[PDB]
């Protein structure tokens, strides 16, 4: 029964590294792109 | 064309990075918790069984 | 004092599970609430930067 | 699955339920400058030229969950028509050298459970015998009746959908070895305590 | 212009209110993880007492222990709250604005 | 790709189903096998009764 | 989203490291012993027996 | 006794820990916006 309770409610510690590994490289990356966005309003200021 | 009053790119990357957020807080509470059902959202008919 | 006692229950373990299985009913439905909430949130974004 | 338990199947069920409620919300709530999008199946113009008749087709369609063919999507329940009950099940369930041969379905106590939906007396009905699936469950069939526009209010406020006027018949689950066999010989008893069920 | 900036900002507080539903979803789900949790040991206690080996002193001390944490389940009912509102008595549904 | 997902997440679901049905299996051998004990007794008796 | 004022992750962790910290305890203790019963917490019932 | 009075007295690690923490942040912030806020009225010096 422990063996079989087990199967069900337990967690792997293979994909939840993988998983963790994986969304903490796109959450930096993220904001990059979001610096990289706010600039390209300033191109405007040149016309003046 | 060239508008300043409103910028429509950082509200799509705002948007876009909550997604992620959320993966990364679930994946970081099962390592500590130690197991797969935390609480019944995650799947209630496991949890009574 | 604490030799002054009433009667003993009868079935008790029958009602320890139907107790139980009460619980266990109304965290299923909590739970449906709240994975429910989550796709509200998920649509307003989209929407309003649309 | 095939090694589950009645009683989670409930669980999933109303899972499902949240999930399809949602779809309905949604198609009738979004709008663009007042005008409803997800319904009524019509086409929108677009004015695009300096001369009239100079024009694109936009197309729409009505989804909901009844359009999509998933009104009265359920997982729980019994499978199949329920049919009556013969010979060779009640040696199946009793043994070979049986007496019964009928079935008779009660109420604890005279109209509970129109108490406690909350309708009138003789909207709710109930069998009299019991009855099986394809697999070989037992069943008892209650039948309900709406009177008026606010019953129809009432009931799916408390969670069945029924039209007026239109009967239509839910289904209780029945245990064949918790019934009493020894009061009348040849007839297994049933009585439901209909006050308390969940 | 006007209607669409009418529509906007109403959608931004049903956010803020979804979110305060989430909070008092998952207060009282905290709430019912402690009562399970005393319901299985009384279940134990309870199997533990049923042999028919026991001498009639012992049961006494079993039955002082079911007390206590019978008491607690009563207590954890009519104790918790969210922001003035009692979460476990009274069987109402408590409806919120989220549009 | 919308009906490669389809795939892919039912299948995983398809993998745990597997599992239950080994648990069913193992379960039921280790209570046949005092059932198997006792009658390997009985027989021994029965030869001394001779 | 990005919030500095509050982290809600190590509160958890913080709040999820005292039940491995207990089990450890109570190994613990009932090694050096040599015995299960060491206080009537552990079972009133078998202490007097 | 001495159990008890280590529980009436000592301090907890990680939650002093997190304070640095928080309490570092906010002060990397703080100096960067003073310096934003300080540069705003340059502008005025244009108009002349």
């Amino acid at each position: 029964l422990s063996a079989s309770r087990s199967r069900i409610q337990d967690a792997d510690y293979a994909t939840e590294v993988s998983n963790m590994t994986r969304a903490q490289i796109l959450q930096q990356a993220g904001t990059s792109v979001l610096a990289q966005a706010n600039q390209t309003t300033q191109n405007v200021l040149s016309l003046l | 064309a060239q508008v300043i009053n409103t910028n429509s790119l950082s509200l799509m990357t705002q948007n876009n990075l909550n997604t992620s957020q959320s993966a990364l807080n679930t994946a970081i509470q099962r390592l500590s918790s130690g197991l797969r059902i935390n609480s019944a959202k995650d799947d209630a008919a496991g949890q009574a069984i | 004092l604490s030799s002054i006692t009433s009667g003993a229950s009868s079935n008790p373990l029958a009602k320890l599970d139907a107790a139980l299985a009460d619980v266990d009913t109304l965290r299923s439905s909590l739970g449906a609430v709240q994975n429910r909430f989550d796709s509200v949130i998920s649509n307003l974004g989209t929407t309003v930067t649309n | 699955t095939g090694s589950n338990s009645a009683s989670d199947l409930q669980s999933i069920q109303d899972e499902i339920k949240q999930r399809l409620e949602e779809i309905n919300r949604v198609s009738e709530q979004t709008q663009f400058n007042g005008v409803k999008v997800l319904a009524k199946d019509t086409k929108m113009n677009i004015q695009v030229g300096a001369n009239d008749g100079e024009i694109i087709a936009i197309d729409l369609k009505e989804i909901t969950a009844k359009t999509l063919g998933l009104d009265g999507f359920n997982v729980s329940g019994p499978k199949g028509t329920p049919a009556a009950l013969v010979a060779a099940d009640y040696q199946a369930a009793y043994g070979t050298t049986t007496n019964v041969t009928t079935t008779a379905v009660t109420e604890s106590s005279a109209n509970a459970l129109a108490g406690r939906l909350g309708v009138a007396n003789g909207s709710v009905a109930l069998a009299a015998t019991a009855e099986k699936d394809d697999n070989g469950n037992w069943y008892a069939t209650v039948t309900i009746t709406a009177g008026s526009a606010t019953e129809v209010s009432t009931l799916k406020a408390k969670g069945f959908e029924v039209e007026n006027g239109v009967a239509k018949e839910f289904y209780i689950a029945l245990d064949p070895q918790s019934a009493d066999v020894t009061t009348t010989a040849g007839t297994a008893a049933f009585a439901l305590d209909t006050a308390n069920i969940q | 212009a006007n209607r669409f900036t009418a529509n906007i900002k109403g959608l931004t507080q049903a956010q803020r209110n979804a979110n305060d539903g989430i909070s008092l979803a998952q207060t009282t789900e905290g709430a019912l993880t402690e009562v399970n949790n005393n319901l299985q040991r009384i279940r134990e206690l309870s199997v533990q007492a049923a042999t028919g080996s026991n001498s009639a002193s012992d049961l006494q001390s079993i039955q002082d222990e079911i007390k206590q944490r019978l008491e607690e389940i009563n207590r954890v009912s009519e104790q918790t709250q969210f922001n003035g509102v009692k979460v476990l008595a009274k069987d109402t549904k408590m409806n919120i604005q989220v549009g």
